[PDB]
């Protein structure tokens, strides 16, 4: 349900007004995934998970060519479905500079 | 809609309806001829998968859907498929059909078994209805259909024998295994992943046959804790049967796989089975394999 | 301000009203009993403003508003401020009612126009619903509700007979529930449960059962009959909430949240409140 919130209701606050500086707000966005389950995460991520390996690919510095192409395929489907939502639409922009 | 326009007919045969229109054979009678040629048609030497597609009988997409609509094909500047076939099949369309699929079959107005089967044909997710009760085999079978159908997509869209054209409905071309396939299977899934038949199931595919072999031998030293001597090796008896007889042949395949030591341990537990019962005729054919 | 309030009704946190009233406006209130700021006002439609409903929090506060221009014109707040997130039109002819469903029965939203003919679709953000349409009564339907609870299938298959029920209310005196088949073409029709002479008006199920499901249908025969169910899945019988022609016209007949207490809006700017009585049958609290 949770999931629902933050993605068909109103875009991320922390990869929108996150400072690009330091990006201190964005890993806020991080860690609090590593407060949130992982005994179980892929049977809740498929929206909240282009949100992970985004993070991880950028954050943390985990590119590697196979790890770009799978976020790239999935984010042509994921920027297909909330292009049209409000806020959600502003964040793909980010992203995508980034 | 012929029947009335406002307050017309009320009969639905034909020349009771406009005397224009003759009367059709239709009804009891083509049920009556439709077995007559089913009788027929289980008769081949392949009465096995006849006698199924001989029922699908009546409408087009019963039978029609399983007579294939087919990706290109041409033998005549392909001599490779020239002695396989004799004349040129397939739609080269096949791609644009296989996204317009997708989009019906996800939404209601048929039963909810035939949307599953549409959407899994073209390499989707099959529909919300059905998907919430497959088990552990059945998610499992969904998700390896995908990597195959991504990989080779991948492979002919760079030799260009798959356009823009085709694309009504996008498909990711995103990397996959099956590592990653277990972990999705297994957070949706989790006591069925645990099931015992099923944990050797998964490690077939991945290769994973010298490790698991080890694993055994670490649990059986753990044993002599109390909760270990208790349970988690008298629960699945018959797994343990099965792990004896494929180290024996993994070891002679190439005993530096996995250990003799290793091999050896999971013997002395096959034993335990053959002591229950009060067998030890057999044990010297084991002993060998130690 | 307004000299007449046609119907009026509550969001889900009891915060803002929504006032129906006759001049083509839905003015969104905010409730403190009485006394309401205005915040803001929705002028866009043709004629009366015969209801209006608000979303079950889960999707969205939206506001679907219906007129006797015979379309569903949905509102809402984007960015704090109403705008039209959506239209419908698949049945013209005056939308009576507009009604969201509950939490479980999902998003579905009632049309129920007055040629004989219900719609019942989804909201979407991505768009698309499937056009699923049945017909109920076949001189109009006056209004119409959301049937009680959903059900449970048990079996392997959960959601499967029963169901989304949806009640109805014609104008030729005839009071039924549902049950949505997948397996029979049409929603199968239950039983036709005719004990009125004049056009059916109100209709409510009360979000409180005990042993039987009761069923307000009011009517212009100036009388409300109460359709408790036997054992919930028996029958339909007859229980009077009052034998007589009351020296009222009736309306409304709306329940409470909790308990069987049953409020009457009658002719003379009275609201009754019945509560059932020493026997079976029903006696005024007031």
């Amino acid at each position: 349900l949770a999931e629902m919130a933050i993605v068909t209701s109103l875009g991320p606050r922390l990869l929108l007004s996150n400072n690009p500086v330091q990006n201190n707000e964005l890993k806020t966005l991080r860690e609090i995934l590593n407060e949130f389950p992982d005994s179980e995460r892929d049977k809740w991520s498929v929206s909240i998970n282009v949100f992970e390996v985004y993070l991880k690919l950028v954050l943390d510095n985990v590119e590697t060519q196979e790890t770009i192409d799978s976020l790239i395929s999935g984010m042509k489907i994921f920027y297909d479905q909330y292009k049209h939502c409000r806020e959600v639409a502003a964040c793909c922009n980010v992203m995508s500079q980034e | 809609s012929i029947t009335s326009g406002g307050l017309k007919s009320c009969d639905l045969d034909f020349p009771l309806r406009e005397n224009t229109n003759v009367l059709d054979v239709k009804d009891k009678e083509e049920d009556h001829i439709f077995f007559k040629y089913i009788y027929e048609l289980i008769l081949a030497g392949a009465i096995d998968e006849a006698l199924e597609e001989a029922k699908l009988s009546d409408n087009i997409s019963i039978c029609m859907i399983l007579c294939g609509i087919q990706e290109y094909l041409n033998p005549v500047i392909d001599t490779q498929i020239a002695n396989e076939f004799n004349t040129q099949q397939g739609i080269k369309k096949h791609s644009l059909w296989r996204r317009t699929v997708y989009s019906l079959s996800q939404q209601a107005g048929l039963d909810p078994y035939e949307r599953a089967i549409y959407s899994y044909l073209s390499g989707a997710i099959p529909n919300q209805e059905v998907l919430q009760y497959s088990d552990w085999e059945s998610d499992l079978h969904i998700h390896l259909n995908q990597i195959l159908q991504t990989e080779i997509e991948n492979y002919l869209l760079e030799n260009n024998q798959v356009g823009t054209d085709e694309l009504i409905l996008p498909l990711p071309s995103h990397a996959l295994t099956v590592q990653e396939v277990l972990n999705r299977v297994a957070s949706r899934h989790p006591s069925e992943s645990e099931h015992p038949i099923r944990v050797l199931m998964a490690s077939v595919i991945l290769d994973s046959l010298p490790s698991v072999i080890h694993s055994s031998v670490e649990m059986l030293l753990d044993v002599v804790k109390g909760t270990e001597a208790s349970n988690d090796i008298i629960d699945k008896p018959y797994l343990l049967r099965i792990v004896t007889h494929l180290a024996i042949c993994l070891d002679i395949i190439n005993p530096g796989s996995v250990e003799e030591v290793d091999k050896s341990k999971l013997i002395t537990t096959y034993i335990s089975l053959l002591k229950l019962q009060g067998l030890y005729e057999n044990i010297p054919i084991y002993a060998t394999f130690l | 301000h307004n000299e007449l309030i046609h119907d009026a009704v509550l969001d889900y946190y009891g915060k803002r009203l929504a006032t129906c009233s006759s001049d083509k406006t839905i003015k969104i209130f905010e409730v403190e009993g009485e006394t309401h700021k205005l915040i803001d006002t929705l002028t866009g439609h043709e004629g009366p403003v015969w209801r209006v409903d608000w979303a079950h929090p889960k999707f969205g506060t939206i506001l679907a508003s219906c007129s006797y221009d015979g379309k569903v014109l949905i509102w809402k707040e984007e960015n704090g401020r109403w705008s039209q997130i959506a239209v419908h039109a698949v049945h013209s002819a005056s939308v009576n009612s507009v009604q969201w469903a509950p939490h479980e029965y999902g998003p579905l939203l009632l049309v129920a126009s007055s040629d004989g003919k219900v719609s019942v679709v989804e909201f979407k953000e991505n768009g698309t619903t499937s056009p699923i349409i049945i017909d109920a009564h076949a001189i109009g339907v006056n209004s119409a509700s959301w049937a009680p609870a959903t059900i449970e299938e048990d079996g392997e298959h959960n959601g499967t007979k029963e169901s989304r029920k949806f009640v109805t209310g014609g104008a030729d005196n005839l009071v039924k529930i549902w049950k949505y088949n997948s397996d029979a073409q049409t929603y199968v029709l239950e039983s036709t449960l005719e004990g009125h002479s004049d056009w059916v008006r109100d209709v409510a199920w009360s979000p409180t059962v005990l042993l039987r499901s009761y069923l307000a249908s009011v009517s212009q025969d100036r009388t409300c009959i109460i359709w408790t169910q036997d054992n919930e899945q028996g029958p339909w019988k007859k229980t009077l909430l009052k034998e007589e022609k009351f020296p009222d016209v009736l309306w409304r007949a709306s329940w409470s949240l909790s308990g069987n207490v049953l409020a009457l809006s009658g002719g003379d700017n009275k609201v009754t409140l019945w509560k059932e009585n020493l026997e079976g049958k029903w006696e005024p609290a007031g």
